[PDB]
């Protein structure tokens, strides 16, 4: 089942195209291993998008969220900046 | 049944003087409203030997070096904003109060880190220029 | 924790508390204690 | 272990360490907390010191004989000072050191 | 536990924690206070800094 | 800044051999080894407990 | 907005140094914080690209993109001011690179490694004991052709025809760019990402424009075909057996455009300059960060 | 308040600590006793030894 | 230099005495420390300065 992740760098596009495809290395070949690429469209394993910029120093202090029964811990992007770019495929 | 709040507190920063403490015996000093355009200072100092029987002239140069500082207050845009409108019920201006109390907070706050950077200054130029003990002891 | 951050007439004395300060804070010696650091060092609003 | 300030606090705030009773003919555990006004830095540091001890009565009675420049080591034989928080006075006769 | 035909100096290094007392002559050093003017650096989105 | 931190090199040499005259300074100490016979192998340096 | 950093030098500075440093005005500086003053140290390239014998330039690009980029324009002894250059923010530059490269109108320019040598955008600053080198700034398609020599020398390395591709040639003058034979496992990085997208290409590439190109070198000759030869290659004899079918040449194209997407933004490394408005009098122009 | 320097490190920008202490709330009980038998008396007067 | 000891016995003498100690024994030695910080040295209640 596919999963959406986020990701905080402080790196170029093109630092984070190679530094996902690092990151992602298990994965690849657990794909592999499990499903073999049958078909032509398969081969595709996901993109990435710039959802914007923000304070650097900073960045990401933790807090809770609660709804009325329970708590999952969660990050706080503060004064953030958005800027959506398109999907560049990891590979 | 209540919770007593047994009063708020806080500390008064003082402004700790660059003449108030002892240091500036070390160094005397100008108020020059224009070192932006002063890139070199130099002084000439003409030192005249005698001569003993059984002339000399020690023409030294001495130049200034220049020291830059800069730490970084910080502020919300929403006590800009709201430091820039206009109250009219005394709620808001209880929040407008507040917001002058911070902004004036944090502009005393980066003055006064300035003077504690200049004592930080002179304390390093001090140390830059000092030799141990044990050397001017005997070279003395 | 159970720090209230609602503005104040902070009534200032003149001891100086910050004796080691940030380092003890960092241990923990409070029971309850939040370090603002920035933007939120303001009075919050009412 | 997490928290310096925080080890300080519990040794000041309650200060059960496990530690033994007192005004018995032998020591028990305490569970009854803030009866007994009793002390444990043993368990804020995890040390223990060296108790005089020695091997027979001859090395005592040469470290009673000169407290400065005995033996702390014979051929086979041996002997370990007193070193603690209570410096303790050793009487043996009139001969008596510090 | 047997010596071998050759032996060492071990050489090693020590840091110590001094306080250092720091003395000058009066007037040793002249200077010049500039005008403490303040700027603006960023305006990111919540918050400025200056 | 006055706490700083001055650094000072030491040494000791480890497993020296005296020249074959060997002799004594001293009266209270008495070993079972032979006393031209015996090298060192170790030092023993002292802490800072 | 006020960007002005001033870099305090921790010695004094030498009048040779001085007389080169004012030559050096306007030129693209990197930076190792945004903060307000900073020291000689964490300025320049030169951190990374130290005085050795072995460079690594796509280090070298990595700390071009990952740090910020400022320019010098005021120069003087134990100080010289900066100016930031952050996004949202326009700026004059100026072409003080002496392999003096000719703009183009309104292109985009590119700062880059310095490829022409350590000693040419190089000052000595041994009063500070340290050295500031000078990142190269050019435009874009000498920028992708200095960058796809650069690999194709490091994937020649264990093959060998030198010179012909150590040494950019432009309408302004031919160069010659200093050669490693290692840039060591982040240019294998690199040339691994490369090898990876090429390799998916080769799977997912389509069967109809190979049937075309056959048949078109066959009929045709051009300055796009004349690189073969009038020869074609064996794996054309040995790929267009098959037939031709619209619905997997679609479902190869719909992939092969997203890859190639990819492939561009791969070789986005170092910050770009979109500028505008180049005047070849003035020997500056408009730009902005993008 | 904090330090300008020279170098650029990441300055700290403002810090604002906020502690409490909350009160460390403790009784004290005592034990007095008393037999009723000669407290019918108090409230009243008397007149015969 | 440090106090480097071929032995534990010039230890455990060297502290005993001082003006009198051995610096070369017969198969081993001991070196004071001449160093700039002076340590006190407790071993039991022998100190040495």
């Amino acid at each position: 089942g596919p999963r959406f992740t986020f990701f905080q760098s402080s790196r170029g596009h093109c630092q984070i195209m190679n530094i996902l495809r690092i990151y992602y290395s298990p994965s690849i070949m657990h794909r592999y291993a499990v499903v073999q690429p049958l078909h032509i469209e398969e081969l595709t394993f996901g993109a990435v998008a710039c959802l914007g910029t923000f304070s650097a120093t900073d960045g990401w202090r933790r807090s809770a969220f609660n709804y009325r029964g329970s708590s999952l811990p969660v990050v706080e992007i503060d004064s953030f900046y958005s800027n959506v770019s398109d999907w560049e495929v990891i590979l | 049944k209540f919770e007593v709040l047994l009063g708020v507190y806080t500390n008064a920063i003082q402004y700790v003087r660059f003449l108030e403490t002892a240091l500036a015996v070390s160094c005397v000093n100008t108020e020059f409203k224009d070192l932006s355009r002063m890139i070199d200072g130099k002084i000439q100092f003409r030192i005249s030997v005698p001569t003993i029987a059984h002339q000399r002239t020690f023409i030294v140069v001495k130049n200034c070096h220049k020291h830059h500082i800069s730490t970084e207050m910080e502020l919300s845009m929403l006590d800009l904003e709201i430091l820039h409108s206009i109250p009219e019920t005394p709620v808001e201006y209880a929040e407008y109060v507040g917001a002058v109390k911070t902004v004036a907070s944090a502009l005393q706050f980066g003055v006064d880190a300035l003077e504690r950077g200049l004592i930080n200054t002179v304390l390093s130029v001090k140390l830059r220029h000092a030799p141990p003990m044990f050397i001017l002891q005997t070279l003395a | 924790e159970g720090v209230e951050n609602r503005p104040f007439p902070y009534l200032t004395v003149d001891a100086d508390l910050l004796s080691n300060l940030r380092q003890s804070a960092a241990e923990g010696l409070f029971h309850s204690f939040d370090l603002l650091v920035g933007k939120d060092a303001r009075e919050a609003g009412i | 272990n997490r928290g310096l300030y925080n080890m300080v606090n519990e040794y000041s705030q309650r200060l059960g360490g496990h530690p033994a009773t007192s005004n018995t003919e032998v020591q028990f555990v305490v569970i009854a907390g803030t009866d007994v006004f009793l002390e444990q830095p043993c368990s804020f540091l995890q040390e223990a010191f060296p108790a005089l001890s020695a091997s027979s009565r001859a090395l005592i009675d040469e470290f009673m004989s000169v407290k400065q420049t005995h033996a702390p080591i014979h051929y086979g034989h041996y002997i370990i000072e007193e070193v603690a928080p209570v410096r303790r006075i050793l009487k043996f006769g009139n001969k008596v050191v510090f | 536990k047997i010596h071998p035909g050759v032996a060492m100096t071990v050489v090693r290094t020590d840091e110590i924690l001094s306080e250092n007392i720091l003395f000058s002559s009066r007037a040793s050093t002249s200077m010049f206070i500039g005008t403490p003017n303040v700027s603006r650096r960023e305006a990111r989105v919540d918050a400025v800094t200056f | 800044p006055l706490n700083r931190r001055m650094q000072y090199s030491y040494y000791f040499p480890v497993g020296l051999f005296m020249p074959n005259p060997k002799y004594t300074t001293s009266a209270a100490i008495k070993m079972l080894d032979n006393p031209t016979q015996q090298l060192p192998v170790e030092a023993w340096i002292v802490n800072k407990n | 907005m006020d960007l002005k950093v001033v870099v305090s030098l921790s010695s004094r500075l030498y009048t040779d140094e001085i007389a080169k440093m004012q030559q050096r005005i306007g030129c693209i500086l990197p930076l190792a914080s945004t903060h307000g003053t900073q020291n000689v140290q964490g300025l320049g390239l030169g951190q990374v690209y130290s005085l050795e014998t072995v460079p690594d330039y796509v280090s070298m690009y990595n700390y071009l993109s990952d740090c910020t980029l400022a320019v010098l324009d005021e120069v003087s002894v134990d100080s010289l001011i900066l100016t930031k250059i952050v996004p949202g923010q326009t700026y004059a530059i100026k072409n003080k690179y002496q392999p003096f490269f000719q703009w183009h109108g309104t292109g985009s320019l590119s700062v880059m490694p310095p490829v022409f040598g350590r000693e040419h955008a190089t000052v000595k600053l041994e009063s500070n004991d340290v050295d500031i080198v000078f990142p190269m700034v050019l435009p874009t398609p000498i920028a992708e052709e200095v960058l796809q020599k650069i690999l194709l020398f490091n994937v020649y390395s264990r093959v060998v025809v030198h010179m012909h591709l150590g040494s950019v040639s432009y309408l302004g003058h031919h160069y010659e760019l200093a050669l490693p034979e290692v840039p060591g496992p982040l240019g294998l990085a690199l040339l691994d990402n490369l090898s990876l997208y090429f390799c998916i290409m080769v799977t997912l590439l389509p069967r109809a424009s190979m049937r075309l190109v056959r048949g078109l070198i066959r009929h045709e000759h051009h300055d796009l075909l004349n690189l073969f030869q009038e020869m074609v290659p064996d794996e054309i004899a040995r790929i267009d057996l098959d037939d031709l079918s619209v619905a997997d040449d679609l479902s190869r194209m719909r992939v092969m455009m997203t890859y190639l997407q990819s492939l561009a933004s791969l070789f986005n490394l170092g910050p770009r300059l979109a500028t505008a408005a180049y005047s070849q009098e003035t020997l500056t122009a408009t730009c902005w960060l993008r | 308040p904090t330090i300008a320097h020279g170098d650029g490190r990441r300055p700290s920008k403002q810090r604002t600590f906020i502690v409490v202490k909350n009160c460390h709330k403790h009784h004290i009980s005592t034990e007095m006793e008393l037999s009723m038998l000669d407290l019918e008396i108090l409230h009243s007067i008397p007149e015969t030894p």
